[PDB]
């Protein structure tokens, strides 16, 4: 490709700062944008840089470009939660309207919300219609947790996901086990790595 | 603003599909790209105004039409499975390009393995009620195929986002197969308060894109069109 | 619009019979540029030909310098043959020392 | 008043085929050629660097690299903008400086199909007056591209002038340089009948200007008509110069040539002399297949 970014996906703790790299060898090399791609929508530009040496800032993000070393960063500081995106470098062969835009693969961003009182659990939720079929939801670990998928085909696990109650300020972590078959919430996360105070309701 | 048209689509192997695209910005240049995983976007056709049209970097199964300013549409005569992906289209002078939404298509051999999914709500536990004064709803969408659905959660007739977060990405309930079914899950929290009120109704919206009303179906089960399928709850005294 | 070429075969110095000399070829006034230029003894192409770079004059037709060593005789031909798209055939034009 | 100029010659046979060849001349001295076949300019002259140091060129030498593939691209897209105009299409540039002091007027010429219609004027790509209309889109798009539009102003206001006055001192061996001419007379039957028209044969000379006439004694032939130069490979000159004389009335005339590198003392060729027998005579041949 003529346009490689680095790192593949980057993992960032909320309120730190998160740095992205972008290297090129299109030639000629009249601009260089970044664009911004929130899952399952289009490409919003962030910043454009035409110097061969241009450093440029906007909001919360600010980019440097160095034509001479074919390469760019952009700079995220004090990253929040609603950055989780896809940030893609684009470059612009010439500057008009003959020009030929080149993509990059893009690096996906994960931000990581910052849980000060973590409060580990695992609670059972019965279907509402059939008293029968119910959940295993782990929820309120600290983001230093991995969640791991089932290594028994017949219990699934997803991935955490972080839930964000605005009008409390509060933040947390989920992931959700059920099994068609022996099953019970105390052992369904047992690939995953368990806090030593993870809270576990008797049914 | 680019206007994209449909947002969604699956089709069967060997039939015809067309995106249209559509800009209020008297642009003259208009672009169809697609995005693929490990590929950064990649240019399929071009056009520099009404009438002409020009082949990209890989024009192999598409072609492209112009009439007018305002529309530019990319056209599959013949569709293949390898033309699964997701479809962009821009406009702008290579100053600003602008892009739009996006349109996810999934193109398949068989339609017989297409399913819609079976909606689930879990209703918070006394657990997580008495101990955290909060309480969080599980909802299951399960056994459909393509992954091409759309969750949303309903709290009292109104759409939430506050307290809600929707999987990213579905799971595979059979990951040692290429027909495989998906299952995905949402989790929506509010506080006990909110919870215990009666009044307070509950849906789970799960807008899942399949067959088409041309798409012809023969077997003897139901038709897997495209639908919204729900499941719901109410709040509890105790 | 086409231009047909013009052909002038001239020596570098005066033709004296048996001695070494080199014959020019010098094309003109043609438009467009690709064109074929062959240097002919007794009807055959002269096995090495060198040629100048292609220009063009102050009205943008193009003008090139085709030339080889060769000796004059008093019975041995030499020519000019020069393919063009202006032409449906070939121009020949004949070396004479008199013109 | 020395005149520099750098002519591209760019071809397009269709959509996938182009080619583009270069040539350099400062006055009617070839410094510089490029070829399509080659990625680098090549010197045709040992002074063709001018009086630019090693960085100096590989940096505008690079400059060119660029614009040449940038280029091809460029008018490829035009066309398809223009799909008006169809394939075959050839293209010429003439560009640089006119040297007078420190003055210069510095000039670049395009002509599409052998026609000239766009040139470089002040900030800006123009069209020519009386030229076509449809030629207004690309100009109009040409335009917004301020880059290319910078680089040729400093080219043209700047580097231009200032690599000239470096080449004129570098060759100015090469410049200066006096080559003699030789003459040889020649006789062929005029298009008219019972005339002559005779022939004075002058090669090998340089610089260019030189002064060619038939005389009888005092007074110069009115009807002598100077011929167009041609070129010699070593970058000297021919000339001939033509006298159309009734039969008989060859005797007593003689061809004189002034030139700078003779330095005062002319050449005198008289028709009928031993000399001129003695050459006529080493020149003789069959007459196939003589001009019509
Ligand atoms: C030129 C006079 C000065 C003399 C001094 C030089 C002495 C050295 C002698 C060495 C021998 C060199 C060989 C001779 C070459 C021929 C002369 C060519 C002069 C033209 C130079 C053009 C300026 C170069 C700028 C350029 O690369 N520019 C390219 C890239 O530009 C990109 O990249 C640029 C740089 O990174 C920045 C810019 O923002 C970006 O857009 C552009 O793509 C070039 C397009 C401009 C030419 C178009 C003229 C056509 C006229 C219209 C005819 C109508 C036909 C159309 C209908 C179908
Ligand atoms: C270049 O010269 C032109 C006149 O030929 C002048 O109008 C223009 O301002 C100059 N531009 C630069 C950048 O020097």
């Amino acid at each position: 490709t003529q346009v490689e970014q680095s790192p593949q996906s980057l993992v960032v703790r909320q309120g730190e700062n998160s740095v992205l790299q972008c290297n090129y060898s299109v030639t000629p090399d009249n601009h260089l944008r970044w664009f911004k791609q929130d899952t399952g929508k289009g490409l919003v530009s962030l910043t454009v840089l035409v110097d061969q040496k241009d450093k440029t800032s906007n909001g919360r993000y600010s980019a440097t470009l160095d034509k001479d070393a074919k390469h760019s960063t952009l700079h995220i500081t004090a990253t929040l939660l609603d950055d989780t995106a896809t940030y893609i470098c684009v470059v612009g062969d010439r500057g008009s309207a003959l020009g030929r835009l080149h993509f990059g693969a893009g690096t996906q961003l994960i931000v990581i919300p910052d849980i000060q009182n973590p409060d580990p659990a695992v609670y059972q939720l019965r279907d509402s219609k059939s008293s029968d079929k119910s959940v295993c939801l782990f929820t309120d670990f600290d983001s230093q947790t991995n969640v791991s998928q089932s290594k028994d085909s017949d219990v699934y696990i997803t991935d955490k996901c972080v839930l964000d109650m605005r009008s409390m300020d509060f933040k947390s972590n989920s992931a959700v086990a059920w099994s068609n078959k022996d099953f019970a919430c105390a052992n369904a996360f047992n690939n995953s790595i368990i806090p030593e105070d993870t809270f576990f309701p008797s049914p | 603003a680019v206007t994209q048209s449909p947002r969604n689509k699956v089709a069967v192997t060997g039939g015809k599909v067309t995106l249209s695209c559509n800009q209020t910005n008297n642009h003259n240049n208009m672009y169809w790209y697609r995005q693929d995983t490990g590929h950064g976007l990649r240019l399929i056709h071009y056009s520099y105004g009404a009438g002409s049209t020009e082949k990209g970097d890989i024009p192999d199964g598409y072609k492209a039409s112009r009439p007018s300013q305002e529309n530019f549409s990319l056209i599959l005569e013949l569709a293949t499975p390898s033309q699964t992906s997701v479809y962009f289209c821009a406009s702008g002078d290579a100053a600003e390009q602008f892009f739009g939404p996006g349109t996810r298509l999934t193109v398949l051999e068989d339609l017989k393995n297409v399913f819609p999914p079976e909606v689930a709500v879990f209703e918070p536990s006394e657990a997580e009620i008495s101990h955290t004064q909060k309480a969080t709803l599980v909802c299951l969408a399960t056994g459909f195929y393509p992954d091409h659905v759309e969750l949303s959660w309903w709290v009292n007739g109104k759409e939430v986002h506050s307290g809600v977060c929707t999987d990213p990405q579905p799971l595979k309930e059979q990951p040692a197969l290429n027909d495989s079914r998906y299952a995905l899950s949402s989790r929506l929290r509010v506080s006990a308060t909110f919870w215990q009120n009666p009044r307070n109704h509950f849906r789970c919206q799960v807008q899942f894109y399949g067959l088409s009303e041309n798409d012809e179906w023969t077997q003897d089960r139901a038709k897997p069109v495209t639908q919204i399928v729900s499941a719901e709850a109410w709040g509890r005294a105790d | 619009i086409q231009k047909t070429p013009q052909i002038q075969v001239y020596s570098r110095h005066p033709p004296e019979n048996g001695k070494p000399n080199i014959l020019n070829c010098y094309v003109t006034q043609f438009h467009p540029p690709h064109i074929e230029i062959q240097m002919l003894k007794n009807g055959k192409k002269i096995p090495k030909v060198e040629m100048s770079d292609m220009s063009f004059s102050k009205d943008w037709s193009f003008y090139i310098l085709a030339h080889t060593e060769f000796t004059p005789t008093e019975t041995d031909t030499y020519a000019c043959r020069v393919k063009h798209a202006s032409m449906a055939e070939p121009k020949t034009v004949y070396w004479d020392r008199d013109m | 008043n020395y005149t520099f100029r750098c002519l591209q010659m760019s071809s397009f046979a269709n959509r996938s085929w182009s080619r583009t060849d270069s040539v350099v001349w400062l006055g009617d001295l070839q410094t510089h050629r490029w070829s399509n076949d080659s990625a680098t300019i090549s010197f045709t002259k040992p002074w063709s660097q001018g009086k630019l140091s090693n960085q100096q060129w590989e940096k505008l030498q690079h400059m060119f690299q660029v614009y040449r593939v940038s280029f091809t691209r460029d008018i490829q897209e035009l066309v398809k903008m223009m799909s008006k105009e169809d394939y075959p299409i050839e293209i010429q540039l003439s560009a640089g400086c006119e040297m007078y002091g420190n003055a210069s007027e510095s000039f670049l010429h395009v002509a599409f199909q052998g026609k000239y219609v766009v040139r470089f004027w002040g900030t800006s790509w123009q069209t020519v007056p009386g030229a076509p209309s449809w030629l207004d889109l690309p100009i109009k798009v040409l335009n917004a591209d301020q880059g290319t539009s910078a680089t040729v102003q400093m080219l043209l206001n700047d580097t231009c002038p200032l690599f000239v006055r470096g080449l004129l001192e570098a060759g100015k061996s090469d410049l200066e340089k006096q080559e003699k001419p030789v003459a040889w007379l020649s006789s062929v039957p005029s298009s008219a009948h019972g005339h002559r028209q005779l022939v004075c044969h002058v090669s090998g000379f340089y610089p260019k200007p030189v002064w060619v006439m038939w005389m009888r004694g005092d007074q110069e032939q009115q009807g002598t008509h100077r011929g167009d130069f041609l070129p010699n490979a070593d970058e000297t000159w021919y000339l001939q110069a033509t006298l159309d004389v009734e039969a008989g009335e060859e005797a007593g005339l003689a061809c004189r040539v002034k030139h700078s590198s003779l330095g005062g003392q002319d050449i005198i060729l008289y028709w009928g002399s031993l000399h001129h027998i003695l050459d006529a005579q080493k020149m003789v041949w069959n007459h196939r297949h003589h001009h019509h």
